């Protein structure tokens, strides 16, 4: 998270921790939706011309985290998945389009102060909140700057790290790249007139970018971390796989499968 | 999805507590007033 | 690195 600003303990009780076995090593993030089921970017877990294709049995799902390395004992819950599910048509060769993914936890997480699902939008939600102008949250552990050879510091964040971005008008985001955008595929950031900074990262991918309903005290997940061309660069914005398209699927994958 | 209350966090919300950054979310929504 | 965690965490 570029620019961004130190969590809180227990801001986003739905962030999770995709961990890597060995390495040991910080994969990407994630969503506690269910007290079962988690979500993510299609990326973190398949991604050909890089050669990653994980499977269950070489993963690790940490809930309550807010430090990125310590183990916080009695705080923290460290999860072994039983499946990997992801969208049939993740499309990894031109725009990672449809980049999503869903873990079923080999056991339940039971919820403390620090352990509470996110809610996924529906149409009337998606309607009211999903609008260019307003503001969603990101948060997560990955860069703080995009690789570059000059900058010193070598820098990740020491604990959670959130930002507020705010959405896009459709016709911006897409005079900007040169990658083809799509309906399953939204973005943030400011525009170059705002004069202002801020971004997700690499190691940011397959986090949460959520949404308060004001019609009901509600935290919804409007979008998963995914793709950008650089980090924090000048008329450049970043992109999020639209949760609510891909809704149908999900809860395809959710209801009588891995209950 | 066994939730019930998601989208609740137990430090904020169920404690009718505020944090460094929401009003500013909220008030995204065009404005505050 | 990252602290080292249990070890039952590989199963
Ligand atoms: C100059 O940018 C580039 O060359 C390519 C453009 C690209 C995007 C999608 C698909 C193919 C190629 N960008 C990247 O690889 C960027 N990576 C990313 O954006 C990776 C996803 C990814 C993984 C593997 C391969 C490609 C893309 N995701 C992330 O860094 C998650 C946070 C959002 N990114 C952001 N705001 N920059 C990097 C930060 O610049």
């Amino acid at each position: 998270i570029v620019e961004g600003s130190d969590a809180e303990i227990g801001m986003s009780p739905w962030q999770v921790m995709l961990f890597r076995k060995s390495p040991q090593e910080l994969l990407c993030g994630a969503s506690l939706i269910s007290d079962r089921w988690v979500l993510t970017a299609a990326h973190c877990l398949l991604y050909p011309p890089w050669d990653k294709n994980f499977t269950e049995n070489d993963l690790l799902v940490r809930i309550g985290k807010h430090s990125r390395t310590r183990y916080e004992r009695n705080i923290e819950k460290i999860s072994m998945l039983e499946k990997i599910y992801i969208h049939p048509r993740y499309n990894w060769r031109e725009n990672l389009d449809r980049d999503i993914a869903l873990m079923k936890l080999k056991k339940p997480v039971a919820f403390s102060d620090y352990i509470h699902p996110v809610c996924l939008p529906d149409r009337e939600t998606a309607a009211s909140l999903l609008q260019a102008g307003y503001k969603g949250r990101v948060t997560g552990w990955g860069n703080l700057k995009e690789t570059w050879t000059a900058n010193v510091g070598k820098g990740q964040p020491s604990v959670l790290q959130v930002v507020n971005l705010p959405i896009v008008e459709r016709p911006v985001c897409k005079d900007s790249t040169r990658i083809r955008i799509t309906d399953n595929m939204f973005c943030a950031g400011y525009k170059p007139d705002e004069g202002k900074r801020g971004d997700a990262c690499e190691g940011d991918s397959g986090g949460p970018f959520v949404m308060k309903s004001p019609f009901n005290n509600r935290w919804y997940q409007m979008g998963i971390v995914s793709w950008g061309e650089g980090c924090d660069r000048d008329g450049k914005y970043g992109f999020y796989t639209h949760v609510f398209r891909l809704k149908k699927w999900i809860q395809k994958v959710i209801d009588q499968f891995g209950e | 999805s066994g939730e019930a209350d998601c989208g609740l966090r137990p430090l904020f919300e169920k404690k009718s507590l505020e944090d460094k950054t929401e009003r500013e979310l909220l008030e995204s929504y065009i404005d505050g007033r | 690195d990252f602290e080292e965690i249990p070890e039952e965490y590989l199963q």
